[PDB]
RNA sequence: AAGGCGGCCCCCUGGACGAAGACUGACGCUCAGGUGCGAAAGCGUGGGGAGCAAACAGGAUUAGAUACCCUGGUAGUCCACGCCGUAAACGAUGUCGACUUGGAGGUUGUGCCCUUGAGGCGUGGCUUCCGGAGCUAACGCGUUAAGUCGACCGCCUGGGGAGUACGGCCGCAAGGUUAAAACUCAAAUGAAUUGACGGGGGCCCGCACAAGCGGUGGAGCAUGUGGUUUAAUUCGAUGCAA
RNA sequence: UGGGGUAUCGCCAAGGGAAGGCACCGGAUUCUGAUUCCGGCAUCCGAGGUUCGAAUCCUCGUACCCCAGCCA
RNA sequence: CAGAAGUGUGCAGC
């Protein structure tokens, strides 16, 4: 179906999953894939290398586009963070700029109390 | 130990081939220090899996370890609250002995009518690729890529 | 932090600019800092003791 | 002044400090009773309600778990105008004035020197850390005194009972404030010292663990013990260390 | 009376050439554990028709819920 | 990640 020429990977990666979203250009989602569907659940689920493969399996997922060259967007500070980057690039894309957009309050909202663990 | 580090012991080459890998084989199977019924054993099972393989002894012994010698192995690593199967690269003198063990321990516990022919069984299923030696390999193998998200 | 990956750049060495830009840049430290709030007595009481401990 | 005060801009507004004089001429200090201000929570009336979150519900954990953890969630948190008047409201240190070796810094004025600078030397305000004499039970304080002195005020008189009862005042209420006695004990307490201990930190040993080999717990029997039995089943040993 | 579901591993749940989980069992891991990982026997409500073969298609037998019928 | 409790009372070393 439609070819694309390039787009955006957005990397999610939270302390308990990574999610590996590729969209065009313009933001519509081409393909994805997460950490805790490609089997690994509880400690596993947020492990370097069960994003590797999360990030492998989105890959895998949009061959139809053809896609060449893509840009690398990370929010959040799990695990996972970087590793993604390093499996898209040995998928063959050329990453072409790299981002990070992690969300920064400057104050604003009220964070929840802390855990007496 | 937690002061020292040991020097090998001096061992003594098999006295019929010249394999000082036989001579840790036939230590293996030794019980109760009856050497001479280890070397008795391990020579008729040899003997008759050459004949078997069409191969000289010592190449079909070290063919049948080739099939079963692990890659790796799972260690258990601590963490400050937490324990973790991780996989390691076992180093070649370990590799060997595991697979003499596994070999060995396999055998003893065949049904067949003499530990002789039991090693032959065994010998010529890991040979050829079969048998509790491979299947205990095997499943190493799978516990260590099963726990490759911790290495 | 942005990085813009020059022609004939490794790729390692892109990352290795990533790393330390948004090391220097301090987002990982702020997002760690915001997880859980703090009472200001808290802020005030390791800012203190922080700069107590500032002395040779 | 204390409680406190943090994006940017405007309006109204208080205090502090420095230089140089000029002016008044003891007009000062402290303060019972009194009056004002006073975090958070809480209360009243009317709004607002993103996030967070008492109460509460469900899931876990556990012997139980009316908790800690997780998913939700109401008052409240915000605004206006009233009330409440308490906090480890702490420098656990009342206000004011004078005197007494130093060192390193911060912040904000100001004088002089070729101003040559990212410079030198002086003189005020406030503030952080060391430390001398001296003081202190000791810890420590140390020109911002817990040193040497003066004025005034507040407060204490063994631990519990008790900052409680009763009465008075105040408050919508919660409660605040003032404040006992009977009875009971021979102590309660502060600082420091030597040990021991810590699910505190660092370092290091031992078949301690790990890596292996062979056993015990199952069977029969030998032998010791417990219990029971008997006229007696002699006595002793009883975690490791019977 | 008609339509549609449901009856498959000991329990919960997929399939014109019987899978997954939960149990149970063996092994690995742990100071005990709890928690994790590898391996394991495994079983279509029912009679017939079709066909080399239907958990599976086609009629019937059975049992229980939903909705809509029903003037001895 | 879980891990609770330890009956009363004494005497030398001047
Ligand atoms: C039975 O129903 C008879 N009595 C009447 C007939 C009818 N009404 O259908
Ligand atoms: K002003
Ligand atoms: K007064
Ligand atoms: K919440
Ligand atoms: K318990
Ligand atoms: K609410
Ligand atoms: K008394
Ligand atoms: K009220
Ligand atoms: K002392
Ligand atoms: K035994
Ligand atoms: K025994
Ligand atoms: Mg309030
Ligand atoms: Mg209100
Ligand atoms: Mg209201
Ligand atoms: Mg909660
Ligand atoms: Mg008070
Ligand atoms: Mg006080
Ligand atoms: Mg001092
Ligand atoms: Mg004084
Ligand atoms: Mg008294
Ligand atoms: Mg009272
Ligand atoms: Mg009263
Ligand atoms: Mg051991
Ligand atoms: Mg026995
Ligand atoms: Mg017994
Ligand atoms: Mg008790
Ligand atoms: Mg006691």
């Amino acid at each position: 179906r439609k070819q694309v020429s390039d787009g955006v990977a957005h990397i999610h990666a939270s302390f308990n999953n990574t999610i590996v979203t590729i969209t065009d250009r313009q933001g519509n989602a081409l393909g994805w894939a997460t950490a805790g569907g490609s089997g690994f659940r509880g400690s596993r689920k947020s492990t370097p290398f069960a994003a590797q493969v999360a990030a492998e399996r989105c890959a895998d997922a949009v061959k139809e586009y053809g896609i060449k060259n893509l840009e690398v967007m990370v929010k959040g500070p799990g695990p996972g963070r970087e590793s993604t980057i390093r499996a898209l690039n040995a998928a063959g894309f050329r990453i072409t700029n790299i981002t990070d957009v992690t969300p920064i309050p400057h104050n604003g909202c009220r964070p929840p109390k802390k855990r007496r663990v | 130990p937690r002061r020292r580090v040991i020097g090998q012991r001096k061992i003594l080459p098999d006295p019929k081939f010249g394999s000082e890998l036989l001579a840790k084989f036939v230590n293996i199977l030794m019980v109760d220090g009856k050497k001479s019924t280890a070397e008795s054993i391990v020579y008729s099972a040899l003997e008759t899996l050459a004949q078997r393989s069409g191969k000289s002894e010592l190449e079909a012994f070290e063919v049948a370890l080739e099939n079963v010698r692990p890659t790796v192995e799972v260690k258990s690593r601590r963490v400050g609250g937490s324990t973790y199967q991780v996989p390691v690269e076992v180093r070649p003198v370990r590799r060997n002995a595991l697979a003499m063990r596994w070999i060995v321990e396999a055998a003893r516990k065949r049904g067949d009518k003499s530990m002789a022919l039991r090693l032959a069984n065994e010998l010529s299923d890991a040979a050829e690729n079969k048998g509790t030696a491979v299947k205990k390999r095997e499943d190493v193998h799978r516990m260590a890529e099963a726990n490759k998200a911790f290495a | 932090p942005v990085i813009k990956v020059r022609e004939n750049e490794p790729f390692d060495v892109a990352l290795r600019r990533f790393k330390r830009s948004c090391e220097k840049a301090g987002v990982l430290a702020e997002v760690r800092r915001r997880e859980f709030y703090e009472k200001p007595t808290t802020e005030r009481k390791r800012a203190k003791a922080s700069a107590v401990k500032r002395h040779a």
